[PDB]
């Protein structure tokens, strides 16, 4: 007969740990906080046989924007997400902004995952705004000139 | 919010509800409920059928002075405003109206579209205003008016009103309210729920 | 550059969802597209339905840490008490063994 | 299939003809990912150059083949009516190249539900296709109505 | 449960242990602070496991250029560092442009 | 960059900085300390059934 | 919560940096005075976090 | 590695990390105490028949 | 090393079977491969079911 204290105690212990968790992860830019959803589990009788986690929900509200400085850091305002690649090819997404250049010029988080974008082509190269997204580099490489050709 | 649009709860049941059917939509009661979508839908450019333009006009304005009428100079007329109206495509007509007075409490009105290079500049009345013995308009409050053909869109006509306009010792003319009911395309920005149950995109 | 000239190298793509909440979490503050949250539409900032980006500026949590300490306090207390429940249904086990 | 949104007051290119090369040559370029019979992506890029209001004629190319003809004849032609609705010249029967000898795809363009109304700017609403490349199994579910998908 | 917890409590340590080192070297010629970046550690349940400490960024912004009246000491404005061998042949890399 | 000569650069800390982010991370670190006395306090009372 | 106090103090230690380096170019010739400009930091909450 | 006169190496112990793993290993002894008062009731109750 | 060059020594292999519930647990944190979970599928980490 413990189906209903059980599920309570299981419940609680879930809501408890998603509150951890929520107040471990104050200090990561691009975190969103958690909520555990509840349900109830009538089944035939009317006895009311327990409770469940229904899921748990994240809260995409927007974070104070704080001027650490570093240029390569972009804060987003609003709806939208940065989007990254691994070295696989899959496709992620994150609100965090704290990059770097890697020792390949890769555009990288802190966790290596490579940014993506629309790259430039030509000359003088213009955003490929519908070629498909690409990860960004800033070569080194020394620029060519341009012939003069209109005054 | 799911991923075909729908309003559904944690455990995936549709949200239900009366739904939006016309144009403009408006919630019809007289149907049974059913599930709630927001499409992202771009939603389509309604061409101008009704235009409203309130102005008030000052008594001891002088006639103009340089006859007869030019839309590029600005003593050969009294007053000029702007509306934006849209055709079928929701491409932006500017109807300039030039207010020239004729004689006592009767006021020309031009119509001039300036998004059309093409279209010849008026040469005779659009409509004449009367106002009576004390602002209270009179007579000439509407009239239709018919936009130039840009870009291949459609031609819209309208009916473009001039209803409780009134005409006293005002300092000067200045308008006070110009209403149109079209719009240019626009894409879903935001979704929203009222108090009293409506679901509005904005 | 150094001659007096610059060059653009690429532009910074920006992903928006029929729903956020569809969005699984892997980790290492990176959310991966699944199927509840259908497919990414890609777009640039400050055009269509995304926000402009904030340049030397990083966006924290959002997490409030006085709600996360009183909402532990109650789930707390719901914790005992359904161990309270359990204790209930432990003695009333015992008396029925007991007999 | 490939909708998208034109601005009716966009100027005809000057550039005459049509250049892959000359950015000033075409309004609008997009590109989709096929795959072909064994595999590889083909990056198709598709132009549009207004030249009459309510006309924009279509342009394919094969990005991904280094051995593709330079395109000299427009693919097809998109009429848009006076609301701004397509009227025909939505659908058009495009062929890729070749790639190391692999059989080119042939395969239906469809530009339906595409509208030419008063935009900010030339913006694709959506592209997609029924290819794909070798796939091999990450991880398998049994959904709420019983289904069994491998992803 | 007391993962996460633990994550937590360590994951504040280190950012309090980077504002010690930072605060403990405000005064050293050459020295760039430091920021800690945390990451959470979603591993399929939505529960949140925890969160971890990324890694430990630098912050290579100029510094004030304070006058000190020796010759042997000079330093770098903008990007740039001194290169620097030790006994074994080793290089290193280095901003603090106090040399004897 | 080029180089100045008679000069060091200085460090790049600022100390209200610095004293801020103190604050804010041991208020956190007694956040996470309250979470595991919550924690243990479940774990007593289900010890003690 | 403290984002915005901590806000609040690095705007007002960056008006007082800006103070001191105009004071200590009071002779300095050809120098221009510089002064912060400072703005609200709304994010969807009518709180206006910093 | 290098030799620095005039100076020692410390100890490498944290006290916050180790206390924590205190409670921890304290909360796990109390758990097995307790299987092994359950597994005590149930060798009670089968001599007891 | 230091030549200032790094040098590869070997690639850690993993193991992924068709049936993790019918392998043998062996004691000492370790499993062994049987007929119930099959045999077992090799590969590098972070690619296909790794």
């Amino acid at each position: 007969s413990f189906s209903q204290a059980v599920s309570g105690l299981n419940a609680a212990a879930t809501n408890l740990d998603v509150i951890g968790n929520n107040i471990a992860n104050s200090a990561t830019y691009g975190f969103k906080s958690g909520t555990a959803s509840f349900a109830d589990m009538f089944a035939g009788s009317k006895v009311g046989l327990g409770v469940k986690v229904a899921g748990i929900t994240q809260d995409f509200t927007d974070g104070t924007t704080t001027n650490t400085g570093r240029g390569l850091d972009v804060a987003i305002s609003q709806n939208g997400f940065f989007r990254l690649v691994d070295s696989n090819g899959s496709v992620f997404y994150s609100r965090n902004g704290q990059f770097k250049l890697d020792e390949n010029r890769n555009l990288v988080n802190m966790q290596g995952m490579q940014l993506t974008g629309y790259p430039a082509t030509g000359t003088p190269p213009t955003i490929q705004q519908g070629a498909n997204p690409a990860p960004i580099t800033i070569p080194n490489t020394l620029m060519a000139a341009k012939s003069t050709t209109t005054a | 919010l799911d991923e075909n649009r729908n309003l559904v709860n944690m455990q995936g049941m549709q949200l239900t509800g009366y739904p939006a059917t016309g144009t403009p939509p408006t919630i019809q009661q007289g149907a049974n409920p059913a599930p709630i979508t927001i499409p992202n839908t771009l939603m389509a450019a309604k061409s101008t059928t009704t235009a409203s333009m309130q102005i008030n006009l000052n008594s001891t304005d002088p006639v103009p002075s340089k006859t007869p009428f030019s839309v590029s100079d600005a003593d050969s007329y009294n007053k000029k405003g702007t509306v934006t109206v849209y055709d079928s495509q929701g491409n932006a007509h500017d109807m300039n109206v030039y207010f020239v007075k004729t004689k006592d409490n009767e006021w020309a009105v031009y119509t001039h579209d300036s998004s059309d290079p093409a279209a010849t500049a008026p040469t005779t009345a659009s409509t004449t205003l009367k106002f009576n013995e004390n602002g209270i308009l009179e007579s000439g409050g509407t009239v239709n008016i018919t936009t130039g053909t840009i870009n291949g869109a459609t031609a819209a006509t309208f009916s473009l009103s001039f209803l409780n306009s009134m005409q006293q010792n005002t300092g000067a003319n200045n308008i006070v309210a110009t209403n149109q009911n079209g719009y240019k395309p626009g894409d879903l920005v935001s979704y929203q729920i009222n108090n009293d149950g409506t679901v509005v995109g904005n | 550059y150094s001659n007096e000239q610059e060059q653009v190298l690429g532009q910074i793509v920006l992903a928006n969802f029929a729903n956020n909440e569809g969005l699984a979490s892997q980790g290492d503050n990176v959310w991966a597209a699944t199927q509840a949250s259908g497919v990414a539409l890609l777009g640039t900032a400050g055009s269509g339905n995304f926000g402009k980006l904030t340049n030397g500026a990083l966006e924290a949590s959002n997490v409030d840490l006085s709600k996360e300490l009183v909402n532990m306090i109650v789930a707390q207390r719901n914790y005992q008490s359904n161990a309270q429940t359990i204790k209930t249904q432990d003695q009333i086990l015992n008396t029925l063994v007991n007999l």
